């Protein structure tokens, strides 16, 4: 069986004595050495330690110095990182380090031949311990106080952003608040210390995001000095202070000196093995008549169906064997309904939409224990089997036996192949009653009956009934034939005298009360279609009545005697006065609670959400109508008797009619995850900024914003300070603004929008005679030019320039302004046609002005015409050889003018000696400008608004596109097809005579919650592992005033922190110690948050737990529980309405837990049911109003502080990473619902 | 302990017991005799292998490795009290450890033996050698006797047959009649050189006057490399000291040509090939 | 800077943004020593610099530098 | 059969042959990087630069013309 080590062809000599290279072979697997390197583990990959490959070099180096790792105190310079590599859950990944001796250089390759990482080493000869200081800023009497960060506390904050360190990896113990001081934990491995040093490192207040190491500058190990600066904690442990002084960009600790260690931005990859299952709420009636009409596809057909077959009386059965019946115009009749009568399953036919799961699940609950055989006869054709497998999957609480039984083989042969995946237990079965040891009783049985049909009414329901388990569950399927489609198929598929053998309603209601069953429930479709749950009753016992309307919670040790009642068969749980008494929660608990397991524990609810809708009175006739019934769960919402469902959200992104909106991209490098985002101006638009608004006409795309939606260039290289690296598109547009006037401007970002902030520095008028397209285009292209080749490289008139790209926007412009002082002009370009379009708009070129841009030719060609002495200023934006070729092309005294960015980003190297030509280069960034608009700024703005008055600046060719064809705008820009500008059109101008438009745009937006920033929002619990999430999330969402509530105040560092640099960040942040269980102090606490601005967000995210099995609950572990949910929800629902004007958010986190019950939360259960109730009624009065039932929530919940990690399987579920918690709340927020689910499926 | 065992060892502590047992003998019944191993060895690239990485190649590996573990080792597990040793002769080895083995049981000492062949092909090197010597065929064949003979083809083998007296054997495939060892002296030629004027010699020290009758062979198994120079020397001072005998003397063949030449495995897995056609 | 090698590289490092380095050395230079191009997304400009190639090519540009100091 | 490219390369000092006697210079290659060095028996530097496998070698670059009798 097992296979073992047989040297390897490459194991033995093959070259020979060789001192300077070295190859480790990494492996992973449980059982190696270096399986610590598991505990690695960056955004779910297992990524070896970028420190991992200083050690390893280190080590390499040591080697070919005969000496080992403890006497060659190292030292690293330009160490440059280049991929990291991932280390596969089994198997070995080999490392090759090489040194070159004489050179100090090293590199690393990998097994592929790859390049991992590169710089210089040598042995350290002059180790200045004194480099090594710890000495403060003074004396801290400060112990007792303070305010520090824990282990616990610190990879808190970074297993938030992607880093999932492990254990082995988890090394600073303590830190700073800031993050500058802390001590590290010492492990006798240099992989690990070092990359705790880096954790240091990336560990600033306020910065978020997923960082990468990829320079250090210079590395300094001295293993002497390290032994020396390393103590020993009262723990028996081993560490040693780090300092992190980011002024000078230096991480010392014990013997590792960091210098310029450069780190950097990486992808988050959505591993959607973790996408959450979403879930709405809604109250389902039993009663469900009219069904379905919502479907514009199902009343094409009752029509396409009730059309052709109407005179008689496209792609699916009814629509395809009726109407090819009608081509060849009974025996071959049975011959062309069989091309297509596994066509069956047709839209029409079969009523697969929420119905189904409605019942289903009725019956699903109705069983003590999450377990449910089930059966389906007449299998092959109703192909039921199909679909309940997939609803019953998607709890998290399940086990599955099905068995699909049909009466040949013949029909379960296509399903060998569908039925062994979902794993369906077969067998054979005609309805004539005979119920094998192949069934040995079940608990529900289903049926499709708009089949062929079974044909005897009594005989197959006498099976049916003779495989019930108790009181278990049968769902039937039949068309009636009260419709204009229902006696249509009796005809059709059985050519039989009597094929109109489907009865109607009433007829097979009888058919029921004969097997002693009750219809349980009902769903009458419109076209005739009619659903059939069916339960059969074994005698009730003494059913007990108690009622849980009290605030005392004293029915509790009611319940808890109620568990020495032997076999109480019926023990029956009803509120009668709250309309908010989360029964529904508590028996979701108690159903499988051991105790109360069989214990039948029923529910009844009183629910009336309008003022008149009267009705719910027990010991008379409907307590018995009910008590017949028996089922679990009995609701009452103004009229209907269902209990409280869950059904599949409606999936579709939710839009809005909005003036305003902004492009983004939602995925980097997918141009296909590009969609119209709603625009914070559609959400506030307060006086402040308003005098400043202005509607666009044409936005256009620079290359800028190309490079970023594919991502060959980093959000990093991105001058400006960046409240959300999320949104960053276009940065020119033309328009009206507030005036009316008429504008053409530049903007940091989200330019692509139907309306932009006009930067009055850099927002210029545009004249008369230009469009406004053409003036759409000019902005950018220019300033960059003028700033290149004027302001910067200081240009004079009768020079010669080297212009790359001459056909580009930047190039085209570029070629104008050199023109106009005169100069000789060479540029470079691909097309033979782009020779064309510049030869042409410029007529001062000549042929020898010409030279090629795809290849280093061009620097031949400036040679030549140059007689050998070269361009006086070059506009490079080209790559790396090119550019080193770029370079070759300076004359003396010249200029290089960067306005690229690759070979910039990635420091390449630029050879030095050029620099005696008494050349100077110029690195040049307009995004550095711009905003911070300074002198030099206006400088280049006034080049423009001259060059402009002067004609030198002109408008260039534009390709146009709609406002729908963002994406191929994007597309055609990306493979070079364009000559001039690409610009998006979002309004067609105003005609001939002067007119003075008011634009009327609707426009499709997908809805992102944004916060005006003159409202404030509240969370208590504000300082709860979630709440300072909301919290974070809503500052970055735009919210300016928070108020954050605790019972205590702010006591652990992570909390001092965040609200600490929230302050700093400018937002106004106000710490809470208003209880919300008190009216007085719910009132106390919305007027708190008043005196910040008129409050728009209520978050209740407080919560006490009290877990106890029911014989531990006492009435008051009970009462403790509700008091900050319940409670607090009712009276901050009171007082929001009483007095908040504003509101636009009330929000209220439930648990799962109320959803399918936790052993042990009874109490947790029924005060979260609550709040679903006094949401419901919220939304009902057109109220803002939400509860979500949270599953299992990870990277901070009162799990990750209790239990464990983000892999603990709770409730059948999975820890749900905060950052898909708030963006799934992000699409919550704009829905109507009042109750909506969302966890992750564990196993 | 087992990840640094060379491959050889390991499946020799398997075709042994394997042999062992093949005979109708329970190991155990051996457990603590006066019972022998001789084990032909020319090649233990595995323990080169294993002993280049200073810091990463562990200290039991030479437990594994070492060439006289090959038999030691054996002997170890069986608990084998008689005579453990390995031997190298370069291609010859294995028959001439059944042949020291056969002795040790012929007078007296031993009561059963373990005779074992080892050799397996990991370092590349090793053939390249063979090849600058010009003993490898790059045809890469071993074409016994026929004129389209360049060199040989090497291949591995790990083989294992059990000697003892017949007064303990419950299956016999064949009875040992005689067996001995000499060594071409200095022949002006070169050491490479078979010289066959010496194997003559042998082949008579065994024969005729001190041994069965040339004329009773009805197969003899020759080396039948595949050399140029080999073949014919072998071949030639064959019948110079089998023939003075009517009927085509003795049928001719060469496993080697089958299967390749397992250098030091050779004479056993030659052997083989002989015990299974007589069976 | 008229420092030399790994001082030159660290006087490169205190390079403020929009900051201008002025080599008046000539070591680094004449050796084509490497120079790390990412330093130029500071929207640093490099000068390079040789009085002796204005002197006797007294051009445009000395007389400007000659009544600096005038 | 390797038609190869160098980049940068840059002779560091010169090596002086001796009369009589033998001089050693080792060469070492980084393949990833292309980079290459050589070093002497005393360990000093003498060349460095990059190398590498020339994939189109295009013999349009080895042009004579001029039209320039
Ligand atoms: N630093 C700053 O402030 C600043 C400002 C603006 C722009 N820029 C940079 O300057 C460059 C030019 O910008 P632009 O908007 O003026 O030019 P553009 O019209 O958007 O297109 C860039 C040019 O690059 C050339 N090119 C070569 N290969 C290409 C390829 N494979 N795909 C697309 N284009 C290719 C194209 O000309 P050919 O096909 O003729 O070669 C094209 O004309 C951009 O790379 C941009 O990053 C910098
Ligand atoms: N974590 C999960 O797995 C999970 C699952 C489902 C639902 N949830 C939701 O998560 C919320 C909180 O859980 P969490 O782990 O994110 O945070 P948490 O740290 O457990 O939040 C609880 C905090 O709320 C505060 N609080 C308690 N009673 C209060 C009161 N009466 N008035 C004001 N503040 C009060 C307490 O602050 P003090 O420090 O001052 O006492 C306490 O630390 C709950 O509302 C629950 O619905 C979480
Ligand atoms: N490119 C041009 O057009 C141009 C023109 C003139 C001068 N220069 C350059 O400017 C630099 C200074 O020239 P200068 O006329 O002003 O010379 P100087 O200052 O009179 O003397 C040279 C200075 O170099 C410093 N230095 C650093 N290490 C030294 C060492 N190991 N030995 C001696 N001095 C050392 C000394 O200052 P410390 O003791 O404080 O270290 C000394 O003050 C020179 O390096 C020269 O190459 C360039």
């Amino acid at each position: 069986s097992q296979a073992w080590d047989v040297p390897s062809a490459a194991d033995f000599p093959s070259g020979s004595s060789c001192s300077s290279v070295a190859v480790y072979k990494f492996d992973v697997s449980p059982e190696s050495p270096d399986h610590y390197l598991v505990d690695h583990c960056i955004d779910g990959r297992v990524l070896f330690p970028g420190t991992g490959y200083l050690w390893l070099t280190w080590k390499t180096l040591a080697r070919a110095l005969s000496q080992n790792l403890e006497e060659t105190p190292v030292v690293f310079e330009d160490v440059t990182l280049h991929q990291a590599t991932i280390l596969p859950k089994t198997g070995t990944v080999s490392l090759e380090v090489r040194l070159l001796e004489a050179s100090h250089a090293f590199e690393v390759s990998d097994s592929n031949g790859s390049l991992i990482a590169s710089g210089k080493v040598y042995q350290w000869e002059s180790p200045d311990p004194k480099l090594f200081d710890t000495r403060a800023a003074v004396d801290p009497a400060d112990s007792t106080a303070e305010f520090r960060l824990s282990q616990g506390d610190v990879y808190k904050d970074l297993r938030l952003r992607g880093y999932d360190y492990g254990p082995f990896f988890q090394l600073v113990l303590e830190s700073d608040l800031e993050g500058n001081r802390g001590r590290l934990q010492w492990n006798d491995s240099w992989v690990s210390f070092l990359d705790a040093m880096l954790h240091m490192s990336i560990l600033a207040p306020g910065q978020l995001g997923l960082y990468l190491p990829t320079r250090f500058t210079s590395i300094r190990i001295d293993p002497v000095t390290h032994r020396q600066k390393l103590y020993t904690l009262q723990d028996t442990t081993q560490a040693a202070d780090v300092v992190v002084d980011r002024n000078l960009n230096t991480v010392v600790a014990g013997g590792a000196l960091f210098l310029g260690a450069h780190s950097s931005v990486a992808p988050r990859r959505p591993q959607e093995h973790l996408k959450p299952i979403l879930e709405k709420f809604c109250f389902t009636p039993h009663v469900e008549s009219g069904c379905l009409a919502g479907n514009t596809a199902l009343q094409e057909e009752l029509q396409l169906c009730r059309g052709l077959a109407q005179a008689l009386q496209l792609p699916r059965l009814l629509a395809a064997a009726c109407q090819l019946q009608l081509n060849g115009n009974l025996g071959q009749v049975l011959a062309q309904e069989r091309p297509l009568l596994c066509d069956d399953p047709l839209l029409s036919g079969l009523l697969d939409a929420p119905a189904l799961k409605a019942c289903v699940d009725t019956a699903l609950e109705n069983m003590a224990s999450p377990k449910m055989k089930v059966v389906e006869v007449l299998a092959g054709d109703g192909q039921l089997y199909s679909r309940i497998p997939a609803l019953l999957n998607t709890q998290p609480v399940m086990d599955l036996d099905y068995t699909a039984t049909d009466r040949n083989p013949q029909a379960l042969e296509a399903a060998q192949a569908k039925l062994e995946q979902l794993h369906v237990t077969q067998g054979q079965w005609d309805p004539a009653n005979p119920a094998p040891g192949s069934l040995g009783k079940a608990d529900l049985l289903v049926c499709n009956c708009a089949l062929a049909t079974l044909g005897d009414p009594a005989v197959a329901v006498g099976n049916m009934a003779a495989t019930l388990k108790e009181g278990g569950f049968l769902l039937l399927h039949t068309l009636l034939a009260g419709h204009p489609l229902g006696e249509m198929v009796g005809f059709l598929t059985s050519p039989e005298q009597g094929g109109r053998h489907l009865l109607s309603q009433d007829q097979w209601e009888s058919l029921f009360a004969g097997a002693s069953l009750h219809l349980v429930a009902l769903k009458r479709s419109f076209y005739g279609s009619v659903l059939f749950l069916c339960r059969q009753q074994t005698p009730q016992d003494s059913p007990v009545f108690l009622s849980v309307e009290d605030t005392s919670f004293r029915w509790v040790d009611s319940l808890k005697d109620i568990l020495a009642d032997a076999s109480s068969r019926p023990v029956w749980l009803m509120a009668v006065g709250c309309s908010t008494s989360g029964v529904v929660g508590m028996v979701n608990c108690l159903r499988k609670e051991p105790g109360g397991h069989r214990i039948r524990c029923v529910l009844v609810s009183n629910l009336s959400s309008t003022s008149p809708a009267p009705e719910m009175h027990p010991s008379s006739s409907e307590l018995q109508k009910v008590l017949q019934g028996d089922l679990v769960m009995n609701v009452y919402r103004d009229g209907a008797w269902g209990a409280f469902r869950h059904f599949p959200l409606e999936q579709d992104r939710p839009e809005k009619q909005t003036e305003h909106a902004f492009v983004n991209v939602l995925s980097r490098g997918d141009l296909s995850s590009i969609r119209w985002v709603c625009s914070p101006l559609h959400y506030a638009l307060p006086a402040s900024c308003q005098d400043r608004l202005c509607s666009v006409y044409y936005t256009s795309l620079n290359f800028r914003d190309v490079m970023l939606a594919t991502g060959k260039l980093s959000p990093d290289s991105i001058p400006g300070k960046w409240l959300t690296r999320d949104c960053m598109l276009g940065m020119e547009f033309s328009g009206r603004d507030a005036s009316g006037r008429r504008v053409m401007g530049m903007v940091p970002a989200e330019g692509l929008a139907t309306s932009v902030l006009l930067l009055q520095h850099a927002t210029w008028e545009v004249p008369s005679t230009w469009t406004l397209e053409e003036a759409a285009s000019v902005p950018i292209v220019y300033t960059t030019a003028y700033y290149s080749l004027v302001v910067r490289g200081r240009m004079q008139p009768g020079e010669s320039v080297l212009i790359h790209s001459g056909s580009g926007g930047v190039g085209q412009a570029a070629i104008a302004i050199a023109l106009s002082r005169g100069c000789r002009v060479f540029t470079t370009v691909g097309s033979a046609e782009k020779r064309a379009y510049l030869q042409a708009r410029f007529p001062q070129l000549d042929e020898t002005c010409f030279a090629n841009s795809r290849d280093t030719s061009f620097e031949q060609h400036v040679l030549r015409h140059t007689a050998g002495k070269g361009v006086d200023l070059v506009l490079n934006s080209l790559a790396e050889e090119k550019l080193q070729a770029s370079v070759r092309c300076l004359a003396q005294h010249g200029r290089f003018l960067e306005i690229g960015k690759f070979d910039l980003s990635n420091n390449h190297a630029l050879g030095m000696a050029v620099f005696l030509k008494n050349v100077t280069f110029h690195g040049i960034l307009l995004d550095s400008l711009f905003e911070e608009g300074g002198a030099t700024w206006q400088e280049v703005s006034e080049l423009l608004k001259a060059g402009i008055q002067e004609g030198v600046v002109q408008p260039l060719k534009c390709t146009v596109f709609p406002r729908t064809k963002v994406e191929a705008a994007f597309r055609y820009m990306a493979q070079g097809k364009h000559i001039g500008k690409v610009v998006i059109q979002v309004r067609e101008e105003e005609q001939g005579p002067a007119p003075r438009g008011l634009p009327p745009i609707a426009l499709t937006g997908l809805s992102k919650t944004f916060c005006p920033p003159h409202k404030s929002y509240v969370i208590t619990g504000g300082l709860g592992g979630f709440g300072l999430q909301l919290a974070q999330w809503l500052r970055l969402r735009g919210a300016q005033k928070l108020v954050l509530t605790s019972r205590s105040g702010i006591r652990t560092g992570y909390q001092a922190r965040q609200v600490r640099e929230w302050r700093r960040q400018g937002v106004q942040v106000l710490v809470s110690t208003s209880n919300a269980s008190s009216l007085d102090g719910a009132r106390s606490l919305i007027t708190e948050a008043t005196q910040l601005g008129p409050v728009g967000g209520v978050f209740n995210l407080a919560m006490v737990l009290r877990d106890a099995v029911l014989e531990n609950q006492t009435p008051e572990f009970f009462q403790d529980v509700s008091k900050p949910k319940y409670s607090g929800t009712a009276n901050l629902d009171r007082v929001t309405r009483e007095a908040c004007p504003e509101l636009d958010y009330f929000v209220i986190f439930s648990s799962v837990s109320c959803g399918r019950g936790n052993a042990g939360q009874a109490n947790y259960g029924f005060a979260n049911s609550a709040m679903e109730r006094i949401c419901e009624k919220r939304r009902h009065d057109g109220l803002p109003g939400l509860a979500v039932q949270w599953g299992a929530i990870g990277d901070v919940g009162v799990v990750l502080e209790t239990m464990g990690t983000n892999d603990t399987v709770i409730g059948g579920t999975l820890p749900q990473r905060i950052a898909s918690c708030l963006e799934v709340l992000d699409l919550f927020l704009s829905q109507p619902h009042p109750v909506l689910s969302s966890f992750v499926l564990a196993e | 302990q087992a990840n640094t065992m060379d491959p050889q060892l390991r499946m020799l502590l398997e075709v042994t017991y394997e042999a062992i047992v093949d005979g109708g003998i329970n190991p155990a019944s051996l457990r603590g005799t006066s019972t022998g191993v001789w084990v032909g060895v020319s090649s233990s690239d595995a323990s080169e292998a294993l002993s280049r990485d200073p810091e990463t190649l562990v200290g039991y590996s030479m437990i594994g490795c070492q060439r006289a573990m090959m038999a030691n080792r054996l002997s170890f597990f069986f608990d084998f009290k008689g005579p453990s040793i390995t031997i190298d002769t370069a291609c010859s080895s294995s028959l001439l450890a059944l042949q020291s083995a056969y002795q040790a049981i012929r007078g007296g000492e031993c009561s059963a033996a373990v005779v074992g062949g080892l050799n397996v092909l990991l370092k590349p090197n090793s053939s390249l050698q063979f090849m600058k010597l010009g003993m490898l065929s790059q045809d890469g064949t071993c074409r016994s006797f026929d004129a389209e003979g360049t060199g040989y083809c090497r291949a591995e083998a790990v083989v294992a047959v059990l000697l003892t007296k017949k007064s303990l054997a419950r299956r016999v495939y064949a009875t040992i009649l005689n067996a001995g060892t000499n060594t071409d002296g200095s022949k002006e030629q070169g050491v490479t050189f078979p010289s066959g004027d010496v194997q003559e010699q042998l082949i008579r020290s065994l024969y005729a006057p001190a041994g069965p009758d040339p004329e009773s062979l009805e197969y003899i198994e020759a080396h039948g490399t595949g050399t140029k120079v080999g073949d014919p020397q072998e071949l030639n001072g064959i019948v110079n000291a089998l023939c003075a005998t009517r009927r085509e003397p003795l049928l001719i063949g060469s496993t080697k040509s089958n299967m390749g030449h397992p250098e030091p495995a050779s004479g056993v897995a030659a052997l083989i090939k002989v015990l299974l056609s007589l069976e």
